[PDB]
């Protein structure tokens, strides 16, 4: 249902921004956004652990913002490891995680 | 409806700081009863105390529960927060002594483990607890030298 | 701190039941919730539900609202502060695309509107 | 021109109200001139309190009134007016306790009968005077998480 | 850096005003160490207190303490300064008690010669203390009978 923005890169240095969005049914106001970092086929981690804040041990460069209609990530200062499948979720109190399509693409500067 | 004494000592530290008035009663409902001495003012008169020394050994466990009462007291009296529960202070959090953000604390941990983590540091804390004031009474002693 | 092991992968056919196990160490079992989640090959990952260890209340998505049995067994206390215990998962009807990796999580923080939020993840599991 | 301790015993609610302070100086100008042991101090060193059980005995006296002063600057504690001798608080009054006009009550009573009028339901009163700081304790709490 | 225990005794006012909190822990900290009773817990018992009236006469000197400590708490309780170590009042200072200006009295005098000069007027001041708050209590008074 929720639809991740199309996958974007960037060299590394500068920042890359990622959205997610979908129906006023589950659209971002009124609910909860949460982001994850997925490598395929192995343990996903908890990155924003609500829309302004973040979860515990997470490096303050990844900064979260949620507006009446869709929610964004920002991640500045790149890595190598930054290279990782990204998903959101939307979610309440008394729910459960809806988790967004994804953004999978990611690259480095200077390869 | 109320946990009871000592009920949310495994509840988040939010909820237990709903419910200090319950832990703040058995500091005095206990002490409340054995001052009383009316249910001890009839039985032998006053349950033999003579060559009973158990008798005075009792009355000194009574005086160590007064005794710790008087600490505490004195301890929320030099902190100027005497007539209130909760007091907020002047004294900025250093993060050496937790890194732990707001909602970790207040809705993820208990009062037993934080008390336990910061056991450490709680000498410097209250040294700049009996600091801070010091620069209220400076103030103050700005308004008294004119 | 905690640790989540989850059981060993095991692939069988369509139509029979199965169970998966994950034992818990490292913190208090009966603290965070229980979460089970299923990456999906070829399409977007789906929660599936969560469970409190403690309260036994069950909440499942709709797509597995009538075709998941969870059970949390008690947990084991360890020290002061920490416990272990075991979270099993069930599935009635298995088919052929059930296939895909699977993985028990648990919550970020006791309350709050985080509660049942997935934060401390397993190693995972393959299917059929 | 002041009455004396527990001069206004009979005279009507605002009087004694009045002269409050002549009361509450009867804890400590009592328990003063004993922990003085000033007259004390030299007659037969400390009392000989050896082979003298009433001499501990006296001593378990001298506890139970300090013990009992802890009790009600406990009771003022908890209900947010340490520092204060009147203080005003949230319950609100219920009707079923007394029906009886402001005016009856502070210019025709007594504190004596009204205190024995009172005494079903006072510790109804406390528990809204325990519970009721509660929900100061919840404002400070909702400024505590934020 | 923090001279000590009555550390500015013999310095002016202002300085020892300054550093009030430190003589106001040695109340506290050498009463923490004997209601502990941690050291004392498992040497012989309760340091054989059967046939040794030392015992109980060490706990009398105890109960002295803590009955000092409460007869201060109650003299800041009504004046209304529980909570705070510096208060000021509303009783004007009568200029037969010391005739000595600000300036000398401040930065030229140390605590104990003033207290030495003003012990013949002290019972008096306490007097107006006692009674100055009266006149608050006669405000609540006004806003008790409406
Ligand atoms: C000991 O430790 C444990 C830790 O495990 C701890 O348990 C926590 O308890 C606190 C509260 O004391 C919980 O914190 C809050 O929980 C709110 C949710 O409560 C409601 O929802 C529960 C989930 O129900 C889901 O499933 C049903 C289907 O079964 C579905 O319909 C619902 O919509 C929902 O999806 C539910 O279990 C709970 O309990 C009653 O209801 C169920 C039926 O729903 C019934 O079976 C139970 O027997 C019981 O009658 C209740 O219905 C949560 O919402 C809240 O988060 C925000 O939302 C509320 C608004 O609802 C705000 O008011 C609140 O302030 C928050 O902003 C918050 O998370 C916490 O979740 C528990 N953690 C667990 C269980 O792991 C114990 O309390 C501890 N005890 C002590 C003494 O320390
Ligand atoms: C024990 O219980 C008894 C109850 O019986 C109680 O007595 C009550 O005492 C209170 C005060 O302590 C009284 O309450 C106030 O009284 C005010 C009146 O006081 C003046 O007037 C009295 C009446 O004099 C009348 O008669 C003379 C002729 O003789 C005439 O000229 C007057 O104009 C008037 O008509 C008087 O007795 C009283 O006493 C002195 O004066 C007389 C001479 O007048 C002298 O003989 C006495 O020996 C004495 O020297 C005084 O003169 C009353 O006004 C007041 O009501 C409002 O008015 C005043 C303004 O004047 C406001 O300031 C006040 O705030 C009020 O708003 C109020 O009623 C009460 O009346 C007594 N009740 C009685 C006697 O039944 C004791 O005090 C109790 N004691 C204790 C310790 O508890
Ligand atoms: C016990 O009793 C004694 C009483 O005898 C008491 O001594 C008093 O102590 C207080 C402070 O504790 C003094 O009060 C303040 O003193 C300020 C001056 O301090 C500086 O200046 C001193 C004088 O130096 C002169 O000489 C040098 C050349 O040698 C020259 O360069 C200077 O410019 C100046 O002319 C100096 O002694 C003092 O000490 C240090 O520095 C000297 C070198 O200068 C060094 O040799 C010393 O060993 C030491 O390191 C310091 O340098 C005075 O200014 C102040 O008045 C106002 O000014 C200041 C701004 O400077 C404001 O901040 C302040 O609030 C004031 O508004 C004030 O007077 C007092 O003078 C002492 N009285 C004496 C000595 O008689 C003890 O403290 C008592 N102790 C206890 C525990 O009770
Ligand atoms: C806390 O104090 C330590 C030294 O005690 C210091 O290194 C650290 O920077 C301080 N943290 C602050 C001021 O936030
Ligand atoms: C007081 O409480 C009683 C029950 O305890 C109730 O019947 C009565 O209506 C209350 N009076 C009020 C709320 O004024
Ligand atoms: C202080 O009181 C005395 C009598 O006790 C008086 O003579 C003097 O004038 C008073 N000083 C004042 C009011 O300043």
């Amino acid at each position: 249902v929720l639809t991740q923005s199309a996958s974007v890169s960037g060299s590394l240095g500068q920042s890359v921004t990622i959205s997610c969005t979908g129906p006023n049914s589950v659209c971002c106001s009124h609910k909860s956004i949460s982001w994850y970092q997925w490598p395929p086929g192995r343990a996903p981690t908890l990155i924003i652990y609500e829309d302004n804040e973040r979860a515990p041990g997470i490096s303050p460069r990844f900064s979260g913002y949620k507006s009446y209609w869709s929610a964004y990530l920002t991640i500045s200062d790149l890595r190598p490891e930054d290279e990782t499948t990204y998903y959101c979720c939307s979610y309440t109190h008394n729910s459960g995680c809806v988790f967004g399509t994804g953004t999978k693409v990611s690259v480095l500067g200077q390869s | 409806v109320f946990l009871g004494f000592l009920g949310a000592a495994g509840s988040t530290m939010g909820a237990a700081s709903m419910t200090l008035t319950v832990q703040a009663r058995n500091l005095l409902s206990g002490i409340v009863q054995q001052q009383s001495n009316l249910l001890r003012a009839p039985e032998c008169q006053q349950h033999l105390l003579k060559d009973t020394h158990w008798g005075i050994k009792q009355l000194q466990a009574r005086v160590l529960a007064v005794e710790h009462y008087l600490r505490d007291q004195q301890l929320l009296g030099i902190w100027g927060c005497s007539g209130k529960l909760i007091c907020c202070t002047n004294v900025p959090w250093n993060s050496s002594w937790s890194n732990r953000n707001l909602s970790e604390i207040w809705d993820n941990m208990t009062w037993l483990q934080w008390d336990k983590e910061i056991s450490n540091y709680t000498q410097i804390i209250y040294g700049l607890l009996e600091e801070s004031q010091n620069q209220q009474e400076k103030n103050e002693q700005d308004l008294l030298a004119l | 701190q905690g640790q989540l092991v989850q059981s060993g992968a095991t692939t069988t056919k369509p139509g029979s039941s199965v169970k998966i196990s994950c034992k818990t160490s490292g913190y208090r079992f009966n603290f965070y919730h229980i979460n089970w989640i299923r990456q999906t090959a070829g399409r977007g990952p789906e929660w599936m539900g969560w469970i409190s260890p403690y309260s036994g209340d069950k909440n499942l998505a709709p797509a597995f609202q009538d075709r998941v049995n969870m059970t949390t067994d008690t947990e084991v206390p360890v020290t002061s502060f920490t416990s272990t215990g075991a979270a099993y998962m069930e599935i009635r009807n298995l088919t052929s695309d059930d296939t895909g990796t699977y993985f028990c999580a648990k919550g970020l923080l006791r309350d709050g509107s985080s509660t049942w939020l997935p934060y401390l993840w397993g190693q995972g599991t393959l299917l059929t």
